[PDB]
């Protein structure tokens, strides 16, 4: 629920100005960081094929998408990032997403967790 | 009812071949300009 | 009294205003202009010009090109192509400058090319000669 | 149509051939973007085969997408960014047409056989750009990409 | 028309609908920003002409070499502007040549070449393009006058067509005199001005010449965009009417083939 | 008469080398504006 | 619908009166292209009027493929050969309309008939471009051309 | 066979840029779709002998009313024809029997219309 | 469509809930020019409630109008007769929306059931611009006109 009523909020204002994509330059930055924010969104919305996602994984891929963590990295490069930056917590960090997946929501200490460790990844990414 | 990416030379009125042409004559002249180029290349590239 | 108007094409300095004493530098030596200057019409070489304010309050504004018109009800029109206060501008970049274009002077392909280089040049020691 | 929408459901594979695209003069018809398999799959072609294909795919889909704006501004005023997409497009579009060898009789041509490795260096170059400066019409009923350039050469000579 | 006729229709109308109004979105914007720039340029511009209408010059009489120089653009789309300024050039051009005069013309802008290559095909001194894709700056006017300059026709007399900015919604088509220093020096009024050698004179009036095209750029190009903007409100609001139209037709026919396919079985049901 | 003057020139490439002169040596941030608002874009086509 | 489409097969001359051109204000709103004839043959008409009608019905298809650009991008859109499609055919468009006797009580006009070779020169003058200088509206509802020329004149007035 | 298919590519570039109406090229291209489209039209009840189609067709597309205006070709057609139908019976008769253009039919053709373009 | 085509010829007035004003937090969300009443007339509700309607329905569309040319020109092109328009239409949006008895667990407030007259007075004092100089948020969510004057006070001291 936190990350995504963002998210659907963010989205809904980027699909009221999807039409000036192909514009987008010679237009206020309001719409520019309209259409950056809802284009790092849909290419992390995009997904592969028979390759499901825990709701801890979704929840912080999501989390970082969503608070301009990703505003930085080039769109065909987020598909990468997801990637691997997912792997990471996957692997170093089993007892933020276990607080989460069991807790069922996020709390302060594993917000800045969250925080912490997606400054960290995208830090050093290249 | 919607509307889909695509649609305008699709229905093929009058926008469609209008676009159509537009996009011929600015191709034409662009491959003109790159078989000038070719052309040219071609000879400086012999020796 | 003047009716001053200094406006480069990008930013507009004095509009109608009225000053006091206008040092201006043209081509044909650089002079002033006070209330009843004798009407001329000259054009700036690049050099910087000195507005006394309606008071004895001085501002610099370093030109690089224009023209000059003083007009007998006393207006001045005083257009520049690049005029920026002396505050913007920095100095050992302009010997830096100047240094590389008397090194092209030289490579002096025809009379026209060295012309061009040591308008260079000149433009340069003006910088290097307001900013020191 | 009943018919046909049933039949979509008992077929693997569907070519599906376009009159929209017969009138242009690309032959074979075959629709890009209406056409479709089951072992399109990166597990069963490989990645490479299959990042090409979509790639080949998001082009074609985008260039649909311009098609609308360049109706009202006109080519020249798009940006240098989305004409390099036109361009792609355009040579992908006419790279895919390929001269039978039953349809001499028409085109006057001579059948090519393509082998898969070449379809996929040819549009895997033409996208990365290793031809933007070729003209389109050099790609218009060639078999392996060579040809394209060997045709290219021959446009340009006789010039 | 079909069905299918109709629904290709009302889409293709709905995607032009779209894009006018991103087109009006982004003309807009430009507009705004020309404005802004616009501002003191119309300033510097004013100044710049200062001269001219303050020691009034009556252009010679006995002179047969003129210029007309047409301000406008590249872009498309803008409505009465490269219209009227191509109309009021050629004119000008006739009036010149029925007075019995030698007159050039110089096109800043595709559109105005375009609207006149079918008349005045040769007497085009040198067009420029590459217009309206960026704000012009002081460096496309001293490219144009410098080019300008350079082309030997040494005129005897000037004029310059632009389309001044008025109001958001409306602009007026001006004529604006260029002289040359072969009118300046033989002026009485020019007699006070002093230290008035014909070299100092002949930089000024190089350098009048790149102020007046600077200041028809600027008015020009925030006029057009200006345009521009109206032009597409005008065209999505056609856009939108048609698409009401073709929407309602939709409808009925829709309605119209759901009911002639249900009566086809119906018969087909009780004709066994 | 200036140098430049003999040598054919006029006054408006005089002040074009001047301005590159003079907006060449400003301070490292002031250089993007400047870039702006200077800099012509137009073509010329041979007639 | 299957009886008009059946009764086409059955008839020398047609003339299918329109409704889009009767709201336009064109009186009778024969629709000059769906309306068709077996003698429109050069060997039966002639080739002054067999050339006319050709003409007339070429410019009216021109304008009829420009409407479309026209009623969304606007006339300003268009270049000068069509622009003066536009304007002929406009004229032609509302010269065709004519003035009948039966309708003197609608309007209050007087009933207008226009003898064959009249018509033909009329509609020859405007092809040619005799007539540009006119306003459209000078021909809508006359008799011959020349009370088109008359017409205007009491325009300007 | 020979001449219809160089007609049938000139027509399919030409309706490709048709919609609008500047380089030289593509200004040609134009004016050749044109010519050749205004030589296809035709009368009624008038069908023409073969070889006479093909000497139109020939004179249309080998570029040599390209220099006459497009509202004029049908002259030229019919003038063309009954020149041809006198003149040169034996040409048409050497075509037909052959039923092609050869090398010496094809110079004979070009001769032919050579003159008959700059008398007219 | 024949079922709504039959059902609107019963209606006696209509109520549009619009997405669009829930999102601006304006409760209920009833479209307030969309929505349409047949006893909307003078005859029926009087003519001070009758004119009372229109004049909010106006200025509502005045202010729709405006919308673009802020959207657009931005918001310093208006006049000062239209900021002005601009400010009670805002005014008037707010005081339109009210607080549910039923939803007092999703408001914090406590529900309103604002009688006709108050509603009528409240409008009818917004329009003539009794209240132009209060903040709008003292308009929100709130009941009768006087606790828009309450609320003012409450937050404003």
């Amino acid at each position: 629920k936190q990350v995504a009523g963002t998210m659907k909020l963010e989205l809904a204002q980027y699909r009221e100005v999807a039409a000036f994509a192909q514009f987008g330059s010679d237009l206020d930055a309001a719409t520019q960081q309209l259409l950056s924010r809802g284009v790092r969104l849909t290419e992390l919305l995009k997904q592969g094929q028979y390759s499901p996602m825990a709701i801890e994984e979704q929840v912080a891929v999501i989390y970082a998408g969503v608070r301009g963590y990703l505003d930085k990295l080039e769109p065909s490069k987020i598909t990468k990032f997801e990637n691997a930056f997912l792997s990471h917590v996957i692997s170093q960090h089993q007892a933020l997403l276990g607080k989460i997946r069991t807790d069922g929501k996020i709390s302060e200490e594993s917000d800045a967790k969250l925080k912490e460790i997606v400054t960290n990844f995208l830090a050093g990414f290249e | 009812v919607r509307s889909s990416a695509g649609a305008v030379r699709d229905a093929g009125g009058a926008f469609g071949k209008r676009e159509q042409a537009e996009e011929e004559r600015y191709f034409r002249a662009r491959a003109k300009e790159q078989l000038a180029a070719l052309k040219k290349h071609h000879e400086n590239e012999i020796s | 009294q003047m009716s001053f108007t200094f406006a480069s094409p990008t930013q507009v300095f004095f509009n109608s205003a009225n000053v006091r004493q206008v040092d201006v530098p043209t081509q044909t030596g650089a002079f002033g202009i006070l209330a009843a200057h004798v009407p001329t019409l000259q054009v700036l070489r690049p050099g910087l010009v000195v507005v006394h304010a309606e008071d004895g309050t001085t501002s610099k504004y370093f030109v690089s090109s224009g023209s000059v018109t003083v007009n007998a009800d006393s207006s001045v029109q005083l257009l520049a192509e690049e005029a920026v206060t002396l505050d913007m501008l920095d100095l050992g970049a302009a010997k830096a400058n100047l240094e590389k274009a008397q090194s092209e002077l030289l490579g002096a392909a025809d009379e026209a090319t060295r012309a061009e280089i040591q308008i260079r040049i000149e433009a340069n020691e003006a910088l290097v000669k307001a900013l020191e | 149509d009943p018919a046909p929408a049933t039949t979509f459901a008992h077929l693997d594979a569907t070519t599906v051939l376009s009159r929209a695209i017969a009138e242009l003069g690309i032959y074979p018809a075959v629709d890009p973007l209406d056409s479709t398999s089951r072992i399109m799959d990166p597990n069963i072609v490989g990645s490479e085969h299959y990042d090409v294909a979509r790639g080949v795919q998001k082009i074609l889909q985008d260039y649909k997408s311009l098609q609308d704006i360049i109706a009202i501004l006109g080519m020249d005023e798009l940006s240098e960014e989305d004409k390099l997409t036109v361009s792609r497009a355009r040579k992908i579009q006419r790279f895919l047409s390929q001269p039978f060898q039953v349809a001499e009789v028409f085109t006057g041509h001579l059948g090519k056989l393509v082998p898969l490795k070449e379809t996929i260096k040819g549009f895997q170059q033409i996208l990365a750009g290793e031809y933007d400066h070729l003209p389109e019409q050099a790609f218009y009923m060639v078999g392996p990409i060579e040809e394209a350039v060997a045709k290219a050469d021959k446009l340009a000579e006789e010039h | 028309a079909t069905l299918k006729d109709i629904t290709r229709r009302l889409k293709s109308i709905k995607n032009i609908q779209k894009i006018t109004k991103s087109m009006k979105m982004v003309a807009a914007a430009k507009y705004a920003r020309a404005e802004r720039e616009l501002k003191p340029a119309r300033v510097y511009g004013v100044g710049s002409l200062a001269l001219y209408e303050k020691a009034d010059i009556k252009t010679p009489e006995d002179k047969k070499k003129h210029l007309i120089i047409g301000v406008s653009s590249d872009r498309g789309l803008c409505g009465a502007i490269h219209s009227s300024v191509a109309k009021q050039m050629k004119s000008e051009a006739a009036n010149l040549a029925a007075a019995g005069k030698e007159v050039k013309i110089i096109g800043v802008g595709d559109k105005i070449r375009s609207i006149l290559h079918r008349t005045h095909s040769d007497q085009f001194l040198v067009t420029f393009k590459e217009v309206g894709r960026r704000p012009p700056t002081f460096g496309d006017a001293s490219v144009i006058a410098l080019e300008l300059l350079n082309s030997g026709y040494e005129f005897d007399e000037g004029s310059i067509i632009f389309n001044r900015f008025r109001s958001v919604i409306s602009y007026k088509t001006e004529e604006k005199p260029i002289f040359s220093l072969d009118t300046i020096s033989s002026a009485e009024s020019m007699s006070i001005y002093d230290d008035i050698d014909a070299d100092v004179l002949r930089n000024y009036q190089e350098y009048s010449l790149a102020n007046i095209i600077y200041y028809s750029l600027k008015e020009s190009t925030t006029s057009e965009q200006s345009a521009r903007m109206t032009a597409m409100d005008n065209a999505s609001k056609n856009a939108s009417e048609m698409i009401d139209k073709l929407t309602l037709t939709f409808n009925r026919t829709r309605q119209a083939v759901i009911t002639k396919e249900l009566i086809e079985i119906i018969s087909g049901a009780a004709a066994l | 008469v200036a140098y430049w003057r003999q040598a054919g020139l006029s006054y408006i490439r005089y002040s074009q080398i001047c301005a590159k002169a003079v907006r060449d040596a400003l301070k490292t941030e002031f250089k993007a504006n400047a870039m702006k608002t200077s800099g012509s874009t137009i073509k010329i086509v041979k007639v």
